[PDB]
RNA sequence: GCUGAAAGCAUCUAAGCACGAAACUUGCCCCGAGAUGAGUUCUCCCUGACCCUUUAAGGGUCCUGAAGGAACGUUGAAGAC
RNA sequence: GAUGUCGGCUCAUCACAUCCUGGGGCUGAAGUAGGUCCCAAGGGUAUGGCUGUUCGCCAUUUAAAGUGGUACGCGAGCUGG
RNA sequence: GUGAAGAGGGAAACAACCCAGACCGCCAGCUAAGGUCCCAAAGUCAUGGUUAAGUGGGAAACGAUGUGGGAAGGCCCAGAC
């Protein structure tokens, strides 16, 4: 998981949730693809 | 609110109880029961279980859906019961039943001895594999992730344990 | 007795 | 003619029970304070302490808005340096229930020897029951 | 569970056949004599009060002579309490001897340290002594600096200084149980022990465990 | 991570559950009721005459001197005192 | 009409932008060993040669020899190179 | 313009900001700024909305199916998404 301020979609099976108050994304076909902001 | 609209239908030999918010189904596969939240108004006026959500809360709809969803599937469970699957990859990977215990080995220098809730049952058909059956979603799902949760399956290998149906993303090791 | 410069 | 004034030797002083189950913790404390300092008594005097005995039962159960029922922190300083203490609303109900009505109404009376001797006068019980019925003090609902 | 009151008798060598000498020390545990048991209905406790040895009868106050009669007990050095498990129970006027231990491999033992008085905090805190030669002047074992100039404008609470030493209650865990002899009611623990000799002694089962 | 909607799907979360570190609260050790919110338990001691008016948690005389403490003396692996 | 300096010595205390130990996400992570990011301040966090030196270089160690604030902490505490 | 050479009330404390120029006395009243749950004088005042972040009670580029409102457009019971 790599952490920074810019949170986007890089790519179509990409996703942003908010779980915690906290934008993230999740990918389910490349995990590299997985943020949080911070 | 799609999900919340569709109505929930008890066939015979399932017998549901509603007191105020908390609700008993009961059928041949066991009993269930959970405690709604006051913001979903549930009704048992007809053969169908219909949802609404009660005056007042912002969150009824979504709230709604859920409580659909969760008495869709325990309706389910105790007329059936829900089973999980799961499959061991390794060389010296091996599992084995003693009843509410389920004895594993995966490679570690100690036994892994796990007990099961009193709502769930395992057996062995073949020491490679192991089936989880009972009648709640919520725990026969947890049970599941525990056991998976030991080894996890290995990238590059694929060995550990994982559901029946799962698909593993095999990674080559780096070369030179 | 001390300086500072 | 000069204005009168209370004496605190003459002053009458009646007991009240109150059940704080249910409220919010703020908001029972106002009028525990506003009780504790005789500020509904038409005899009040700033320099005399005019208020009632106010018991407090259940007082485990107050409830507070919003999520602060695990964000609201309590700090103290042992007086050690690095001595500063954390305690959650949570941990302070688990291990001293009674604590977060008397902080809350410690901070609401007054501060100094008049202020301390009002807070005598309130006595706070986790359970639903005290020991204080010799004093037969009256319901009082707020 | 339940522990005893001793006295420290000594310092002494055990010898072994395979060539190992074991330092131990006695420690003699006369009979113990249950004065009091605490309830939790009455007391809010479970506890155990007990005494041993004995004492001149005239310097016994009958305000603990009467205690002692209460119990039906003979008048010992002192009085001690032992807390009581959910297992444990004790009946007034019950003496347990040393053989309490005979099941105990290890046991924890407290007492008075031996007073050293006012120490300096070389001795008391392992200073580091300054230079004694190279121009030092009248500062050699002092403690030196005790503070951070004007930010602070105080000592910290705790600051490490010269003062009493010793003379406190002191507890020593996981002393190995080398022999017991309940034919002398003695009991011999592996090690060195707080308090010089005669001086009252506890001795618990090893907590630590 | 489980179940799971808002959003027919998905989703660790909004309702409801599980795991998770030398940090945190305990566990271990020491001080500790000046904790004036001054706590609890177990024993011990005292069971007389009167007199005055400003007649009240009043003052005073006689008798009495308990429990215990202190002081002094011999002293301590306790201690600057 | 006076707030005494660099460095050393002694004694420290706090911050976390963490050097070691602890828990994790990715890895162009096979393993061993690393890279990077996240959580974590509880403890721990070299002796010498040269130089007044801090620093630095060098020698040899260590799980690591952290970065800073505190009158570039500390001379009614020492030293005075 | 104010302080300097200006008190008083407000901004927690705070010469220069806001309100306002103290001849003396009063246990009378009405107001300015600013305020009315408690410390602490006055609304736990009456309506219609917004916020769930204790935002309010510090901070940008930038990021995000947070959430409320408004005006349009594409597809759509010839079956859309
Ligand atoms: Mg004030
Ligand atoms: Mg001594
Ligand atoms: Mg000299
Ligand atoms: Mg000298
Ligand atoms: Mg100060
Ligand atoms: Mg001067
Ligand atoms: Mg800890
Ligand atoms: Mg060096
Ligand atoms: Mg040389
Ligand atoms: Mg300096
Ligand atoms: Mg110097
Ligand atoms: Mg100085
Ligand atoms: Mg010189
Ligand atoms: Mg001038
Ligand atoms: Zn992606």
């Amino acid at each position: 998981m790599k952490v920074r301020a810019s949170v986007k979609k890089l790519c179509r099976n990409c996703k942003i949730v908010k779980r915690d108050g906290v934008i993230r994304v999740i990918c389910s076909a490349e995990p590299k693809h997985k943020q949080r902001q911070g | 609110s799609r999900v919340a609209k569709a109505p929930v239908v008890v066939p015979a030999g399932v017998d549901v109880k509603i007191n105020g918010q908390v609700i008993t189904i009961k059928g041949k596969n066991g009993e269930l029961t959970r405690t709604l939240n006051d913001a979903v108004e549930v009704k048992h006026a007809d053969n169908t279980l219909t949802f609404g959500p009660r005056d007042g809360y912002a969150d009824g709809w979504a709230q709604a859906g859920t409580a659909r969803a969760l008495l869709n599937s325990m309706v389910i469970g105790v007329t059936e019961g829900f089973t999980k699957k799961l499959q061991l990859v390794g060389v010296g990977y091996r599992a084995a039943v003693k009843g509410n215990v389920i004895n594993l080995s995966l490679g570690f220098s100690h036994p892994v001895d796990h007990q099961l809730p009193a709502g769930i049952t395992a057996e062995c058909p073949t020491q490679t594999e192991i089936v989880l059956k009972g009648a709640d979603k919520q725990v026969i799902g947890q049970v599941a992730a525990d056991l998976r949760a030991y080894r996890r399956p290995e990238p590059y290998k694929g060995k550990g344990v994982r559901y029946a149906d799962e698909v593993v993303r095999t990674k080559e090791a780096k070369k030179k | 007795m001390f300086k500072a410069f | 003619m000069k204005t009168f004034t209370a004496k605190p030797e003459t002053v009458k002083r009646d007991w009240y029970v109150v059940d704080a189950t249910g409220k919010t913790l703020g908001r029972l404390a106002t009028e525990l304070a506003r009780r504790l300092r005789g500020k509904h008594k038409a005899e009040y005097t700033p320099h005399v302490d005019t208020g009632d005995y106010i018991i407090v039962l259940n007082a485990d159960k107050v409830a507070v808005t919003g999520n602060k029922r695990t964000d609201k922190v309590y700090y103290h300083h042992t007086g050690h340096i690095g001595g500063i203490k954390q305690a959650t609303f949570e941990e302070m109900i688990a291990r001293r229930p009674e604590r977060v009505i008397e902080i809350a109404v410690k901070g609401m009376l007054p501060k100094g020897p008049l202020g301390r001797a009002m807070f005598r006068k309130l006595k706070v019980y986790a359970g639903n029951e005290h020991n204080h019925a010799a004093q037969q003090p009256q319901v009082l609902d707020i | 569970m339940i522990g005893l009151v001793g006295k420290k008798v000594g310092m002494t060598r055990i010898f072994t056949e395979d060539g190992v000498s074991i330092p131990v020390t006695v420690i003699e545990v006369e009979a113990n004599r249950v004065t009091q048991v605490k309830d939790l209905a009455n007391d809010g406790y479970r506890a155990i009060q007990v005494t041993t040895g004995a004492k001149k009868a005239n310097r016994v106050t009958k305000p603990e002579a009467g205690h002692f009669a209460k119990a039906g007990v003979e008048a010992g050095r002192g009085l001690w309490e032992f807390r009581l498990a959910e297992g444990e129970e004790f009946t007034v006027g019950q003496s347990i001897s040393v053989e309490l231990f005979a099941d105990v491999k290890k046991v924890d033992v407290t007492g008075t340290s031996k007073g050293k008085g006012f120490a300096g905090t070389v001795k008391r805190w392992n200073f580091r002594t300054q230079d004694a030669t190279h121009g030092n002047s009248l500062s050699h074992r002092v403690p030196g600096s005790i503070g951070q100039n004007q930010t602070p404008g105080k000592v910290f609470k705790g600051k490490k200084m010269a003062g009493q030493m010793g003379n406190e209650r002191v507890t020593v865990q996981s002393l190995d149980v080398v022999r017991v002899d309940a034919e002398r009611n003695l009991l011999l623990v592996k090690g060195a022990v707080p308090g010089a000799t005669g001086s009252d002694l506890i001795v618990k089962p090893a907590v630590k465990a």
